[PDB]
RNA sequence: CCAACGGGGCCUUU
């Protein structure tokens, strides 16, 4: 993916899975990216700030998308105490 | 009394503790009777954090039950005697090594006196007075092990506060890092 | 699986995780081995003399509270038997067996159940042979086992 | 009638893999299972793993970070001289320039390009990729 | 589901699994002190026994078998040990 | 100089 003068020759490098690593392929048409809105401490959303995760169509298709986002929004500031390690 | 409570009385320090046997001994009738056959062999210093030091007594491992009667008292006593010393006593097993292909045969090696069964028997006498209810072993991912044992919720107050000059002179014998936790 | 059914039953004891004998027990170690001692010159097997100390008496595992498994402590004493004791129930059983059918020939049944206790008696007799606590060339037949065991 | 512990062990990984979780047991552990992950931890395949005492042979907690794609292991375990290292490579690695076959010599358990450098061989175990 | 911690696991989820299933195996099994109300002389009983203890002063039986844990007697007083 | 990869000797109950 670079040549033996160091230049990149990929035409591109593709999304990956924040759930499970797995690449996200050009007609995983399943797949959706979701975007959170920040909040200013005023208590008001901040236009064009965005926390960001993506999910394959894998994961939603086999019901998991609920419980994994769950994880990933509060090791975030997302969440409180709605997801249990055990 | 004092070359005759030691199997050799080479040097100073042991002298010194040798003195506090027999002193101890006097003090209470009890103790006239329980101490007077138990001998030590050796004696080493380990520095540990905080400045303190672990007196680490080496015992003949025929003896070893008997100590067991009275290692209660004795480590309350010396650790006065001592002041800021921890005391802990362990039996002196021997380790033979690992026959090679090309060695000359010798007599079969006992289970006893391999080396992984050796390290686990200095772990139970660290504690003494506790039980070791479970092991865990960590490979992380720079490559170095760490082992975790966890201890019997019973009388621990007699060692709570030493452990980590348990964690320090385990590693002096061994080279192992080892960390303890005690479920609830 | 077991050897000679379709049964996959999976009941077993599970022994403890100490090694070293319960706080509240405190009999010495050779008042226990006189116990053992006691029974077996009563004539009770190795099997027998573990139920009685265990639930009798405060005796968890002999071998904890002792050095030593029971049937070490026999053979110490002169008091081990002329054969396991396992390999004596098998061919107890056997003889029961025959004995029934020699009044009723018509028995299909006890006729196939049989050959499978016949079976279980030579992979265990050879094993015995291999780790020479049998004699060599020792061998089950079906006449002189009655005498054998009685 | 378990024929090989070693065999049980990598299949579980993959089991796990497939389906997208992060962790999973094995059961039992021996001396040739560590050896292995280890193997596979140096080159980041797997996360850190964790060893339960038992006095029964032991069992195993392993990390999984979603980057492997198969493990396996080959049976029975040939003979390999060094010249027949290449064809190995050739008929189980994805490609000239990744993934490792893992053979166990009398220089310890190591992969093929560490068994070049130091110039040995003896029997194959499995591959990683 | 797909996270979880298999090496903490609760302990209301530890409680309920078969004896040979959990982590580390165990024992569920337990010894009782037990007194005949004539008697002072204890005696310690196992919660499964199969045999039919006796008292040791004499032959009142303490217990007897039955498919799973033991049946005490009528009269007897125990502490579980 | 310095980094990687290979190798020998000695100590640690050996």
């Amino acid at each position: 993916m670079e040549n033996d003068k160091g230049q990149l020759v990929e035409l591109y490098v593709p999304r990956k899975c924040s759930a499970t690593n797995r690449i996200i392929k050009a007609d995983d048409h399943a797949s959706v990216q979701i975007n959170v809105a920040k909040v200013d401490e005023e208590g008001r959303a901040i236009p064009g700030e965005y926390v960001t995760y993506a999910l394959s169509g894998y994961v939603r298709s086999r019901g998991e998308s609920d419980d994994s986002l769950n994880r990933l929004a509060q090791n975030d500031g997302l969440l409180k105490n709605v997801w249990s390690y055990s | 009394p004092q070359a005759k409570i030691l199997s050799q009385a080479p040097t100073e320090l042991e002298l010194q503790v040798a003195q506090a046997f027999v002193e101890l001994e006097n003090s209470s009738p009890e103790l006239k009777a329980e101490l007077r056959p138990l001998q030590f062999k050796s004696i080493r210093e380990i520095d540990v954090a905080g400045g303190k030091k672990a007196l680490a007594i080496f015992v003949p491992v025929p003896s070893l039950a008997g100590f067991h009667k009275v290692q209660t008292k004795l480590t309350r006593e010396l650790e006065k005697k001592f002041q800021d010393r921890h005391v802990i006593f362990l039996a002196e097993r021997r380790i033979l090594p690992k026959p090679s292909r090309t060695s000359r045969q010798v007599q079969k090696r006992p289970r006893s006196r391999t080396l992984t069964a050796v390290h686990d028997k200095i772990l139970e006498d660290l504690v003494f007075p506790t039980e070791i209810v479970g092991k865990r072993v960590r490979y992380l991912v720079g490559g170095n092990k760490i082992q975790k044992v966890l201890l019997d919720s019973k009388d621990v107050q007699q060692i709570d506060y030493k452990l980590e000059s348990f964690q320090a002179v385990y590693n002096k014998l061994t080279g192992k890092q080892i960390v303890f936790e005690i479920p609830s | 699986g077991r050897m000679h059914s379709a049964g996959k039953g999976i009941s077993s004891s599970a022994i403890p995780y100490s090694r070293n004998a319960p706080a509240w027990f405190k009999l010495s170690s050779e008042s226990v081995i006189e116990q053992i001692v006691k029974y077996a010159r009563k004539g009770l097997t190795p099997s027998q003399i573990g139920v009685l100390l265990r639930d009798a008496h405060g005796v968890t595992q002999a071998r904890v509270i002792t050095g030593n498994k029971i049937m070490r402590i026999l053979k110490s004493n002169g008091l081990a038997p002329e054969i396991p004791e396992d390999l004596y129930y098998l061919i107890k059983k056997a003889v029961s067996v025959r004995k029934h059918l020699e009044r009723n020939r018509k028995d299909k049944d006890a006729k196939f159940r049989l050959i499978l206790i016949e079976s279980r008696i030579h992979r265990l007799a050879r094993y015995y042979r291999t780790v020479a606590v049998l004699p060599p060339n020792w061998k089950y037949e079906s006449a002189t086992a009655s005498a054998l065991v009685n | 009638t378990r024929s090989s512990v070693l065999a049980d062990a990598l299949n579980a990984i993959n089991n796990a893999e497939k389906t997208g979780k992060r962790q999973v047991l094995i059961r039992p552990s021996s001396k040739v299972i560590i050896k292995f992950l280890q193997v596979m931890q140096k080159h980041g395949y797997i996360g850190e793993f964790e060893y339960i005492d038992d006095h029964r042979s032991g069992k195993i907690v392993v990390q999984l970070n979603g980057r492997l794609n198969k493990c396996g292991v080959i049976s029975p375990r040939f003979n390999v001289k060094i010249g027949d290292i290449e064809k190995w490579t050739a008929n189980l690695l994805p490609a000239r320039q990744f993934g490792y076959v893992i053979l166990t010599t009398s220089a310890g358990i190591m992969d093929h390009e560490e068994a070049r450098r130091k110039h040995v061989s003896g029997k194959i175990l499995g591959f990683v990729y | 589901v797909l996270v979880q911690d298999l090496l903490h696991p609760t302990a209301a989820s530890e409680a309920r699994k078969h004896k040979l299933k959990t982590l580390v195996q165990g024992p569920r099994s337990y010894f009782l002190d037990v007194k005949c109300p004539g008697c002072l002389n204890i005696t310690t009983v196992f919660s499964h026994a199969q045999t039919a203890v006796t008292c040791e002063s004499c032959s009142t039986i303490l217990c007897t078998p039955t498919g799973g844990k033991a049946k005490l007697s009528e009269g007897t007083s125990f502490r579980r040990k």
